[PDB]
């Protein structure tokens, strides 16, 4: 793996010697929980509701509030 | 936002963290030169009143300087006929959880400014350790809207400093040692509402790329690499967080910056390209539409973060005059290309010891690898230079027009790594590499050097005790001003390095000088107060050469020559 044989533009990832393909299934495979891998993006969608109900309260009120439920 | 251009044309302000959309870090003040530098004085100083690493420096615009802390985060004005007083200041209440997902110590890069608006008065901008980015009255300090970027559960913070682009702040993120993938967010600032966010990894919608995307470099790659250069839904914690620096052109009206590392920083978890992670990007400012994308370091074996500054210049490239950016990488190597189309134009190496990579191949824009000084599970990897920390890390440099070079405080570190598997849960550390760093073969840790960026001839090379870390001020002075781990401020001649003067400030420095005049006189202002990934083992108490994600053991002598600090110096003669 020197970094210059390209399967396709952009892509020129080789496995080292004696390591594999594919990681699933194999002595590194990572097993990540969906789960977990999911939660950030479910954080960030909460958030940019939040934010969108302050920006909405501002627009009608013409103040800024922050805490949600005081809105 | 032309209006604050203007400003920054202004030599009674620094009105951003990098002087000027340009990052030029370079001022036309002459009335401190290499002549009369050593009759320098403190003329006054300042305490923040925090400990922990103070990244940044302050602002200075319309007679005002504002200061900014390390977390929580505070910030105060000061009006430069009375230095004595706080004009106003801001205090955020934040969850000290905050501070046990920040890998590196505490540190903020900084506040941004933007005038008076049909947005309408002018605002001082803070990105909070916690995720919020807030807007208050420049005159005032009142808070005038607050919005959460990131969240702290999932280990995701900001400690790069805000940007600001005609009526848009940008934040970016951080925490790609906790598996954070990366955005970067632009809020409108009059209500603070989101205006676009863009990934650093993923479906293509989410990258959120011009139709055009790479037209003039194909082979750079193109659409679907957010996925197809990852296995499986890898990509979901794939880091390439953002939180360095930016610059804009606002001719071709387009946004400079770069992402950060993969996670984890265990290679063999993930396979491919892990695009586009390691990225310097260009992107238009209204939509956030990636009109060119080069990933520096494809499928990261080493945390070299690709979040350095980007310089802009127009020089000769074979003789025609080119809008560049040059941008010296985690990586050691500094890289220039045309700003508009997004070539390559060199690529060379900060230091000759760099040996991850041969060279990058120019053409094919790869570059070539050493499989010597690769990374992978079940190897302890020796001697790899640069270490995780980089031959370059989050200095802003400067760039003397005149004379055709870049400033650079350099760092001289190498690693061992080894790599451990581990399971990634939202909130905990995703790191699962072991290191060990040390000086670089010729054998001191710090370097400050002056180059020119086209041709990559070093004009001068010194060495310093410890990695120059907090960047650099030129001046047409010809000085180079910057602080030093150890808790100097020095200056030195710009055509030969020549040390010119040297100042004792209580603590070490990792932010920049800046400069202004004010009331006819020219001043020199700093922060002093150690902290960051270098001070990582004297601000915790650690004694473990491994901890501090490598750091301690490098840096174990740092705390013989400082303290924690927390102050602001004001020199002038």
């Amino acid at each position: 793996y020197d970094g210059t044989h390209c399967k396709a533009p952009g892509n020129c990832w080789e496995p080292k010697p004696g390591y594999p393909d594919k990681v699933a299934g194999s002595k590194y495979d990572p097993k990540h929980d969906p789960n977990e891998l999911n939660k950030q993006a479910e954080s960030i969608k909460a958030m940019e509701a939040r934010n969108q109900k302050r920006v909405e309260n501002y627009a009608k009120t013409g103040k800024f509030v922050y805490k949600v439920e005081d809105i | 936002n032309s209006e604050l251009d203007r400003l920054s044309k202004d030599d009674r302000n620094w009105v951003m963290q990098t002087k000027d959309y340009s990052a030029t870090h370079f001022s036309r003040l002459t009335e401190i030169n290499s002549h009369n530098v050593k009759n320098l004085k403190v003329a006054w100083t300042l305490s923040t009143g925090t400990l922990h690493g103070h990244e940044g420096a302050p602002l200075v615009v319309d007679g005002i300087m504002y200061i900014h802390t390390p977390f929580p985060n505070n910030v105060y004005a000061v009006d430069l006929n009375d230095t004595r007083k706080m004009l106003w200041q801001y205090k955020p209440k934040q969850n000290p959880a905050a501070r046990a997902v920040a890998c590196c110590d505490v540190v903020n890069r900084g506040l941004a400014y933007v005038p008076a608006g049909e947005h309408g008065p002018a605002k001082i901008f803070l990105n909070q350790l916690d995720g919020h980015i807030v807007a208050l009255n420049a005159k005032t300090g009142e808070e005038i809207w607050k919005m959460e970027n990131s969240d702290i559960a999932m280990g995701s913070t900001l400690t790069g400093a805000p940007f600001v682009v005609k009526d848009k702040v940008l934040v970016g993120s951080a925490g790609a040692e906790l598996g954070v993938r990366g955005y970067v967010t632009a809020y409108n600032i009059k209500d603070g509402k989101q205006e676009w966010r863009a990934y650093a990894t993923g479906p293509d919608e989410d990258l959120l790329l011009d139709k055009d995307f790479n037209k003039d470099n194909p082979h750079y790659g193109q659409f679907g690499l957010g996925l197809s250069t990852w296995e499986g839904d890898a990509w979901k914690i794939g880091g390439g967080t953002n939180w360095g620096w930016y610059a804009y052109d606002p001719k071709l009206d387009m946004i400079y910056y770069g992402s950060g590392n993969p996670a984890p920083w265990n290679e063999t978890m993930r396979p491919g390209d892990n695009k586009w992670t390691m990225t310097i990007w260009g992107r238009d400012a209204d939509t956030g539409r990636a009109k060119f994308g080069y990933q520096k370091t494809p499928h990261d074996e080493w945390d070299y973060a690709g979040v350095n500054y980007m310089g802009l210049s127009e020089q000769e490239v074979d003789g025609k005059l080119t809008p560049l950016l040059t941008h010296p990488d985690r990586n050691g190597l500094v890289y220039t290309l045309n700003r508009e189309t997004g070539a390559l134009v060199n690529a060379f190496k900060i230091d000759d010891t760099v040996n991850w990579v041969k060279k990058v191949d120019l053409k094919t824009g790869l570059p070539i690898r050493d499989p010597e000084y690769s990374t992978r599970m079940d190897h302890n990897a020796k001697g790899i230079c640069p270490s995780a920390m980089g031959y370059h890390n989050q200095g802003i440099e400067s760039y003397d027009p005149d004379k055709k070079l870049f400033f650079m405080g350099v760092n001289h570190i190498c690693m061992d790594w080894e790599p451990f598997m581990l399971p990634y849960r939202a909130g905990q550390f995703f790191v699962g590499a072991t290191l060990n760093m040390y000086p670089g073969p010729k054998g001191m840790l710090g370097q400050v050097k002056a180059m020119n960026a086209v041709t990559g001839k070093m004009e001068w090379e010194v060495p310093e005790k410890f990695a120059v870390w907090g960047g650099t001020l030129a001046t047409a002075g010809d000085l180079v001003f910057y602080g030093t781990l150890d808790g100097f401020i020095k200056a030195r001649d710009t055509r030969t390095g020549e040390l010119k003067w040297q100042f004792q400030l209580p603590s070490g420095v990792i932010g920049h000088p800046i400069t202004y005049q004010h009331n006819g006189k020219q001043y020199i202002a700093i922060y002093s107060g150690v902290g960051g990934w270098p001070g990582v083992g004297l601000v915790f108490d650690l004694k473990d050469p491994t901890a501090g994600l490598g750091a301690v053991g490098a840096f174990r002598e740092l705390a013989h020559y400082t303290q924690m600090g927390g102050s602001v110096f004001v020199f002038s003669l």
